[PDB]
């Protein structure tokens, strides 16, 4: 569970981001793909080189549901509730996963806003993606 | 770890740029601070009560000034990890009882700070490689619990 | 998060249980102690042999804990409240260590009620523990 | 795996009284019942819907039987796990891209299921045993990443 200090930290970093939400989420999902090549594999029919289209696309939404969670904050599980069965019903996404492009979330986030990623921030933003993480690996059959 | 020749440039090209004092100190210091559980082996460090404090500890710089030369030492021995870290993984694990997920946990820490101080520079190739090192390195110092 | 088919499979396997909490709960500890050297640093004022006092009484307080989550499934954050405090900022454990202890006790509980731990109760009781474990694992500073 | 004397003894004393036939595709089962994301691996297997069809499917539990015989073959090469199961490292690894995570939950699962047949006689000493063993087996099959 969060804090209202985690709340606040998370709705100003995510604050600075705006109109470069689709760079960021597509950024990420890059720096996934390189780092933990296994990932590659839940996106094959996706053009998976640099400046790609569809990483560009699907980048905005990634950010964009990152958005809607951060605007739901105290009621997670009904906002992503159908994001929630498409990635663990459907698609049938692997827990790790999710802890691997949390991670490249916030090396994205560090490289791009270093004012607004101190300690403190840092903390917030990896406990808001954990609580996203585990909204989106909840099945309920 | 099989790191491409490419990726072994990228990374002690950036190394030798890496602010030895203060990067060390703020991968350990943001291993407290986000990861608390890991301040119960740090129970002589001192006030570790709030994220300035932490960071601020000069224990915390010091100690992590050695963690950031292991790194270094780990570097420069990419062929052989295991004998590199064999002292190290004795002390992590046999002396210390720490858990084996939180060397990952530290490594990912540190892939955040060297993205915190370089920005665009820590290009997603650059990324890759590291990720490469940090789990090798982690691999390495928890082989006596293999 | 949880499931009303869930929930009636750990009143029923736990229902079961009953009198026997105290053991199951000190089986659970001496299996982990045991498999995994590491937890037996978080009691260095503790007799870890067999058949010892002290994990025979922090077994019956663990299970009389864990019938007080099966009582309030609906509210665990609420009732864990004070375990919650004891375990994350006090104690600061390690949350590798509740994946053992949650293991420990699908084995006690394998091991002595197999006519209750059919696959849909093991599921069950998995996403229980694993729900015990991340209330006691959150920490609101 | 550092094993006693007194764990190999214990070990395969309990493993030749396992039902070869049922308790693999019974750890299988539960794995994709109690792991659902495992299922994803398993497309070409059949109906896998609800419990009692995975447990029911006869593709898993013939699967499984030679899981439980990958797990025999590992009991008796426990010296070198490494090269027991350096083929099937590199099919679990580069071909299908399986989380090495996924080896350690389907040892847990193993234990369970030795312990749901076994009872009383799966002694907290010999779920130790067991515990080594599943986990050398898990660092072994994951070689392909290190
Ligand atoms: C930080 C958590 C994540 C968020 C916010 C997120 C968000 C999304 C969104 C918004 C969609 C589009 C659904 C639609 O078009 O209606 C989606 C689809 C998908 N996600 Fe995620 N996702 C997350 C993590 C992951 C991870 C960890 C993987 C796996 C490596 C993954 C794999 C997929 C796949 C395979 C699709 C593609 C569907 C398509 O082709 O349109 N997602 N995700
Ligand atoms: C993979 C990263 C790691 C590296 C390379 C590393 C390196 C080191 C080094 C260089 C020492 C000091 C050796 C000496 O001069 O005696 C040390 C000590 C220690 N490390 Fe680590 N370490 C790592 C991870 C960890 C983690 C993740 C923890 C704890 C959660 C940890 C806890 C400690 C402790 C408690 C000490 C002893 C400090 C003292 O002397 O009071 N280390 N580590
Ligand atoms: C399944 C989850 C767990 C439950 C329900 C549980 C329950 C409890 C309870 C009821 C107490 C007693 C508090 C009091 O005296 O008022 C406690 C204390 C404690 N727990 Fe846990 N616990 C769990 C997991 C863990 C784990 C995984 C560890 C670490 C290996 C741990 C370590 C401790 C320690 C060190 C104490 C003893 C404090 C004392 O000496 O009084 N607990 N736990
Ligand atoms: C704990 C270690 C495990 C052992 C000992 C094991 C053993 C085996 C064996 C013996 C084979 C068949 C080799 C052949 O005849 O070609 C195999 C295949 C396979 N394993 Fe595993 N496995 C393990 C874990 C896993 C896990 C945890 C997953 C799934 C999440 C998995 C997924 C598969 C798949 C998808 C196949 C191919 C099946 C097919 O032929 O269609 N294995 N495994």
């Amino acid at each position: 569970v969060l804090s209202p200090a985690d709340k606040t930290n998370v709705k100003a970093a995510w604050g600075k981001v705006g109109a470069h939400a689709g760079e960021y989420g597509a950024e990420a999902l890059e720096r996934m793909f390189l780092s933990f090549p296994t990932t590659k594999t839940y996106f094959p029919h996706f053009d998976l080189s640099h400046g790609s289209a569809q990483v560009k696309g699907h980048g905005k939404k990634v950010a964009d549901a990152l958005t809607n969670a951060v605007a739901h904050v105290d009621d997670m599980p009904n906002a992503l509730s159908a994001l929630s069965d498409l990635h663990a019903h459907k698609l049938r996404v692997d827990p790790v996963n999710f802890k691997l492009l949390s991670h490249c979330l916030l090396v994205t986030l560090a490289a791009h806003l270093p004012a607004e990623f101190t300690p403190a921030v840092h903390a917030s933003l990896d406990k808001f993606l954990a609580s996203v993480s585990t909204v989106l690996t909840s099945k309920y059959r | 770890v099989h790191l491409t020749p490419k990726e072994k440039s990228a990374v002690t090209a950036l190394w030798g740029k890496v602010n030895v004092d203060e990067v060390g100190g703020e991968a350990l210091g943001r291993l407290l601070v986000v990861y608390p559980w890991t301040q119960r082996f740090f129970e002589s460090f001192g006030d570790l009560s709030t994220p300035d404090a932490v960071m601020g500890n000069p224990k915390v710089k010091a100690h992590g000034k050695k963690v950031l030369g292991a790194f270094s030492d780990g570097l420069a021995h990419l062929d052989n990890l295991k004998g590199t870290f064999a002292t190290l993984s004795e002390l992590h694990c046999d002396k210390l009882h720490v858990d084996p997920e939180n060397f990952r946990l530290l490594g990912n820490v540190l892939v955040c700070v060297l993205a915190h101080h370089f920005g665009k520079e820590f290009t997603p190739p650059v990324q890759a490689a590291y990720q490469k090192v940090v789990a090798g390195v982690a691999n390495a110092l928890a082989h006596k619990y293999h």
